[PDB]
């Protein structure tokens, strides 16, 4: 059978993830992209404006700039990119979300964080 | 004889610091510990009855960027985050 | 104009693969998700009115080396594993 | 007091038994061990606890066996420390004491190595 590299671990005890609020009316399913170096669990709001494609977020003591990719012609097409959730048949075990009409679920949004221009 | 495996906790509990001998700590000394930020990697392997399907995260992405799959609330203007590994993957027949 | 973050999940829950534009993966496939195997490095910080106490993990036992702390009862014969970083530490006045 | 830039702070301690420790019964051990050894695999540890040198199997690999404090070198530990977390806020640690008030010590320290080999 498969085998993983030999320096690597089974992900046991995946968290939870709420799959049932997917297909909900007011509810989008969002990707960010942001830099490694900030603290998100020190954050308590995010000053992304939805309506913007660009703008500059100021998160603690830094600035940075915000672009909505999906508002991009080259963020246009996001079908490349599933959501693999855990299974209640198979422990440990991932599978692909799906909608209620067995459609494959995908973002909504997209947004790069990234810091502004610097000579370190 | 066997020693028995009972528990195995890979999580921080306790901390082995290393002084001098003969070390004298006051009881009442208080202590914390700090983790500096390191970033997993990921392998994915899949299977379906037909095809095989095998990715990777990219070593140095996982050093620059950390990625958040977002639970958008449209009316509450709320959102629940949830970081996540990108693995770009590979589909390959049996 | 600001998003409330209601919930932020550190550890691993979701995964974003991404394969090629359009791909249909069937909805019985099943996927298994694997982790590098890491050691984490840390900082120790103590305090008191009359000490402050300071240490770190050397990176390369951290590389090398893991170690555990261990509770073993002579009569059942069975063990409990705590992971734990060993920190050489210093001691200054304050 | 400010940790290094990319530092942050263990605020979810996982418990630890320290009542367990006091009784004549339980015996504390540090074990060093190779990084490449998935310990969560394992179902036992077929050390043997009266041999200072020995060997043991893992996986399908062959390790040397170094009980520490069997040999002058690791009879002495008072130089290391254990800091357990308080279970009032386990976000703080302390150092473990028995009813003598004198700092907790290792009983055992045992060292599993990898064999000579010739990369």
């Amino acid at each position: 059978g498969y085998q993983p590299p030999s320096d690597y671990k089974q992900c046991k005890h995946l968290k939870s993830f709420p799959v049932s609020e997917l297909k909900g009316d007011n509810k989008e399913l969002w990707l960010m992209k942001v830099p490694a170096n900030i603290d998100i669990s020190q954050l308590k709001s995010l000053p992304l404006d939805t309506d913007a494609t660009v703008s500059t977020v100021e998160l603690g003591s830094k600035n940075f700039n915000v672009l909505q990719n999906t508002s991009t012609q080259e963020g246009s097409d996001n079908t490349n990119l599933s959501l693999l959730i855990p299974s209640e048949k198979k422990k440990e075990t991932l599978k692909v979300a799906t909608s209620k009409d067995n459609k494959s679920v995908y973002f909504d949004r997209v947004f790069t964080i990234s810091e502004t221009a610097r000579i370190p | 004889r066997s020693i028995a495996i009972d528990s195995y906790q890979e999580d921080p509990s306790v901390v082995v610091s290393n002084f001098f001998k003969g070390v004298r700590v006051p009881k009442d000394t208080e202590f914390q510990l700090y983790k500096k930020r390191k970033q997993d990697q990921f392998v994915l392997h899949g299977e379906n009855e037909r095809l095989e399907y095998d990715g990777e995260t990219d070593e140095l992405t996982t050093k620059t960027n950390q990625y958040m799959v977002g639970l958008y609330d449209k009316q509450s203007g709320k959102i629940n985050l949830y970081r996540a590994p990108v693995v770009t993957s590979k589909i390959v027949s049996k």
